């Protein structure tokens, strides 16, 4: 997969996880409805659980989305924002960066994380693997030997950042 | 390391000293009670009595047993006199244990580090004579 | 750098960033909390009497609901920043468990009793207090050191059942009651092994044939037994405790 | 004004070896004072020599009411010394004329000990040997800490297992103090084989199996922690003190070293303004 | 942008529906208590009163209430006065619903079972 994805020829596509939480509250919902607890000697009824669940499920699984895209393509491309049917975001430049993000617990541990960051635009999560700090920029090179645009670190300018379009 | 304990048994005596004189008469009430049943009543009687009995409680054997036996005394809440018992053969006991352990484990510190510094000194001592060996055979 | 304008993940971190800045570094929420956990501590040593818990039942059910809610909105709360995190972190797991298992047998019908309804409130008493530093390295080192308990425990309990073959072979049916069951007999030579008050056990296989018998074989290979593996045992667990400890020194 | 004078008696050997002598006299007091007859006849010797004691003390007391309580409040060993004679001072004089309402006598005893222990407060050597163990005091309040949680936790479960039924096991799993008192009996070694046949024969064949388990934790983790804890901790306290002695010994060789070059280069540069004027 | 294509689809903007939801969900808890304070007036038909449903509509209570919280603070950020006034004027009426049904609750407490 380490050759696969970087690359990314011309344009990259993406899409949200929420389908699967949505997918999983119906089958949750589908399970609660045939013979659940039998608690009338509680004097109560708690089928409004996973009627609100249905609920939940139901909005969730109206957030379609076709495709997330821009023009990423490997030219002169705009970074418009695209999206099969409407378009909302556009900007010359300054905006489609990629930084890495840090959150910590109460005990001090790190995680970290990567944004594709712009006007509404998706992030760069990396599929569940986030103790030890490894390479840093050598993805960040990557993305730079894609369409080179900025790799942005943590905290301020200072150093162990690259940059390549600016606005001034 | 005998040698070497110069104030731990002081502290261990005066300790011993300072406690049995104050628990003398503290459980007053037990061998000078008229209870005709009772068996451990000779403990607490005497000074060198109240000395051997809490050497017994040093060496922690049978505390509960003894306690008790004490119980039999009537029971004043237990305020002042059980918690001071229990206190002292708790603190004593795992203070001065840990502290002898941790003294002869320094003292065999001690003596490893003399002789780690000792060959190390013999091995720089032999590195020498081999440099010097080296320099008198080019200087013939 | 610059950051003229912020986007909506940057939004979300900060979001985030408050949400941890308040009840994780905050000291006030902790200290409110361990303040409410000690109160109900204090009731709790304030139980074992009913002269007490006549006028004060209703409000034992009262504060057991206040801590109950204040447990499992501390729960939703952690849960907020993701579930995937505390699932996979090592104490999280416990607290989870704990507010678990009292919320199921608090709103469902159970046979839980206040012998699980008091140890898992002492138990969630432990794991507030060890997050305040002065016994976190302390609670640290111990679970640190459990691991090289474990083959100490291991090789002790294989050296006392091939011992304990040679135990059984003068055991069961005579000098009985102790010595039989094959568990019991286990669980004896354990009692003996912790080396308390043996003389019960040496009065109970004296008088063999009054002289030498078995009650010199027996008990001399026992005896010596005994105390090898005593020595044995009391050593290799202060020697695996400092050796786990001079993990914590570096 | 004259500070200076009375702290330069209070530095003199003779007032301390007045002292010592007079708290010695004390302990010897305690020493015949635990027997029966001079406890109350031929007792006057006793009378006199403990109005000297506390008039002693009251003396001590009033050169401790100085301005030096404001190093008496932050030190080690003086907090401790200032408060003894405050906790030896009230008590007698609510006990020696108490004119009060009070229970009985406790602390006749414990008052003379604590002024044997005012007596120990002396000899540096013991001052220097409290220095290198006084930073343990966090790490056995920490440990006592988790022995009293540890305590609670198997008291509630043992009351719920055998205090709760009420078909006997009274006054060991029972009431909350006795309860607490068979924990800390079954956390040692002793103590453990009566109540093992005390509790087994009220229907709970797990309840041995609890127990061990309880040992099997409570007494190797209490006993082997303290004795790592303190002999790691004691091993590092002496470590640094004697590398900054072999330190401070070293400074003072090359500081003679020094001082020895030094003479030998002025020696030589004399020699050498001799020869050249001579 | 096109409020239309933000209506448009896909899903929508940020929180706002989530916001709104507590709305509807004050509409249908305010007509709860409507019905059960007129069953309990005049009425008197306590068959059908809603002593049936007690803690499931109050952990549908609380989840609005936090659900309106939670909607004020994702949508304060805009910087418009309007936002924030909606929010905080629907978080403010949630919660005076939210006491009005606990006092009335907890004022008929002899009327639905005994334990
Ligand atoms: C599921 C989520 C959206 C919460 C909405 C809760 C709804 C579904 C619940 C809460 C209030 C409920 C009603 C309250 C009162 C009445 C009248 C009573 O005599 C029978 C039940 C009945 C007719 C209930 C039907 C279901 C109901 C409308």
């Amino acid at each position: 997969m380490c050759w696969v994805m970087p690359p990314s020829v011309f344009v990259l596509e993406y899409y949200l996880d929420t389908l699967w939480k949505g997918t999983m509250l119906f089958i949750i919902c589908l399970v609660f409805i045939s013979c659940n607890v039998l608690r009338e000697v509680k004097y109560q009824e708690t089928w409004c659980f996973p009627a609100y669940g249905m609920v939940i499920g139901l909005w969730l699984m109206l957030s379609s989305i076709p495709q997330r895209r821009l023009v990423l393509n490997h030219t002169r491309g705009m970074y418009h924002f695209s999206i099969q049917g409407r378009t909302v975001c556009q900007g010359p430049m300054h905006l489609v960066y990629v930084r890495l993000a840090l959150s910590s617990d109460a005990y001090g541990g790190r995680f970290f994380q990567l944004v594709l960051c712009g006007h509404k635009l998706e992030p760069l999560v990396l599929v569940q693997l986030s103790e030890r700090y490894e390479q840093m920029e050598f993805l960040g090179r990557h993305l730079a030997r894609k369409l080179n645009i900025n790799y942005f670190d943590y905290l301020a300018s200072s150093y162990r950042h690259v940059v390549r379009h600016w606005p001034l | 390391a005998l040698k070497s304990m110069t104030f731990l048994l002081m502290l261990l005596l005066i300790f011993f000293y300072i406690f049995a004189v104050t628990g003398v008469y503290f459980f007053r009430e037990y061998s000078r009670s008229t209870i005709e049943g009772l068996e451990y009543n000779m403990f607490f009687s005497d000074l060198l009595n109240s000395l051997v009995t809490v050497f017994i409680l040093f060496t922690l054997d049978h505390w509960y047993a003894v306690l008790q036996d004490i119980w039999k005394v009537p029971e004043s809440s237990r305020v002042f006199s059980s918690i001071y018992v229990i206190l002292w053969l708790l603190l004593g006991s795992i203070i001065f244990r840990n502290i002898i352990v941790a003294m002869m484990v320094t003292n065999f510190q001690n003596i490893r580090s003399e002789l780690s510094e000792e060959m190390s000194h013999l091995e720089v001592q032999y590195k020498a004579d081999m440099f010097k060996q080296q320099i008198i055979q080019r200087r013939q | 750098d610059v950051m003229e304008k912020k986007d909506a993940w940057d939004v979300q971190e900060f979001i985030t960033q408050m949400y941890i800045k308040q009840l994780l570094r905050h000291p006030a929420f902790q200290l409110l909390l361990a303040f409410l956990l000690l109160s109900n501590a204090i009731t709790i040593a304030l139980r074992t009497n009913s002269y007490l818990g006549q006028k004060h039942y209703e409000l034992f059910s009262t504060i057991d609901d206040i801590v109950l809610t204040i447990l499992i909105c501390e729960v939703l709360l952690g849960w907020l920043n993701g579930f995937w995190i505390f699932w996979k972190d090592g104490w999280n797991i416990l607290n989870f468990a704990i507010v678990f298992i009292l919320f199921m047998g608090f709103f469902i019908k159970q046979l839980d009793m206040v012998a699980i309804t008091y140890p898992l409130r002492v138990l969630r008493l432990v794991h507030v207090c060890m997050a305040v530093e002065p016994l976190a390295r302390i609670i640290k080192v111990i679970l640190q050191s459990m691991p090289d308990l474990a083959n100490v425990m291991a090789l002790i309990l294989f050296f006392m059942l091939v011992f304990s073959v040679f135990g059984v072979t003068l055991f069961g049916a005579f000098v009985p009651k102790h010595f039989q069951n094959m568990g019991v007999a286990l669980y004896t030579l354990f009692i003996c092994i912790t080396q308390d008050g043996w003389l019960d056990i040496y009065t109970d296989f004296q008088m063999d044939e009054r002289e030498y018998a078995m009650e010199v074989g027996g008990a001399i290979y026992f005896a010596v037994f005994i105390t090898l593996g005593a020595f044995i045992g009391l050593n290799l667990f202060v020697v695996v405790v400092t050796t786990n400890l001079e993990q914590m020194m570096k | 004004e004259c500070q200076a004078y009375f702290r330069k008696v209070i530095k003199s050997t003779f007032f301390q070896i007045v002292m010592i002598t007079t708290v010695t006299t004390n302990s010897f007091l305690l020493v015949l004072g635990t027997n029966y007859d001079i406890q109350f006849e031929f007792f006057r010797t006793f009378e006199v020599s403990e109005l000297f004691f506390v008039s002693v003390y009251v003396c001590e007391f009033l050169m401790k009411v100085y301005v030096d309580p404001i190093t008496y409040w932050k030190d080690g060993y003086n907090i401790l010394d200032v408060i003894i004679l405050i906790i030896l001072t009230i008590p007698y004089l609510l006990r020696k004329i108490k004119g009060n309402h009070s229970a009985y006598l406790h602390f006749a005893d414990g008052i003379q000990s604590l002024r044997i222990l005012k007596l120990i407060s002396y000899s540096r050597g013991i001052r220097t040997l409290i220095i290198a163990v006084g930073e343990t005091v966090y790490t056995v309040a920490s440990v006592l800490t988790l022995l009293f949680l540890l305590m609670f936790v198997f008291a509630i479960l043992g009351f719920c297992l055998f205090g709760v039924t009420d078909r006997g096991d009274l006054e060991n799993w029972g009431n909350l103090a006795s309860a607490f008192f068979t924990l800390f009996s079954l956390a040692t070694v002793d103590g453990w084989t009566d109540l093992q046949e005390e509790l087994d024969k009220r229907k709970f064949t797990v309840s041995r199996a609890f127990t061990i388990l309880f040992i099997l934790l409570a007494s190797f983790i209490f006993l082997n922690m303290f004795v790592g804890v303190m002999i790691m901790h004691t091993e590092d306290s002496m470590k640094k003190f004697e590398r900054d002695l072999t330190l401070e010994r070293n400074l003072a060789i090359m500081e003679e070293k020094q001082i020895i070059l030094k003479r030998q280069q002025e020696e030589v540069n004399r020699l050498m303004n001799t020869q050249k004027s001579g | 942008m096109r409020w239309r294509d933000r209506i448009a689809v896909l899903c929508f903007p940020p929180g706002l529906m989530l916001t709104v939801a507590a709305l509807i969900l004050f509409f249908i808890h305010m007509g709860v208590f409507a019905s059960d304070v007129h069953n309990f007036c005049v009425i008197h038909n306590y068959d059908h009163m809603s002593f049936r449903y007690t803690v499931v509509l109050i952990f549908s209570q609380v989840i609005s209430i936090g659900w309106a919280a939670m909607g004020s603070l994702y949508a304060e950020m805009t910087g418009d006065k309007f936002l924030r006034c909606f929010a905080l004027t629907i978080l403010i009426l949630n919660g005076a619903m939210f006491f009005n049904r606990l006092c009335l609750e907890f004022l008929a407490i002899n009327y639905r079972e005994e334990r």
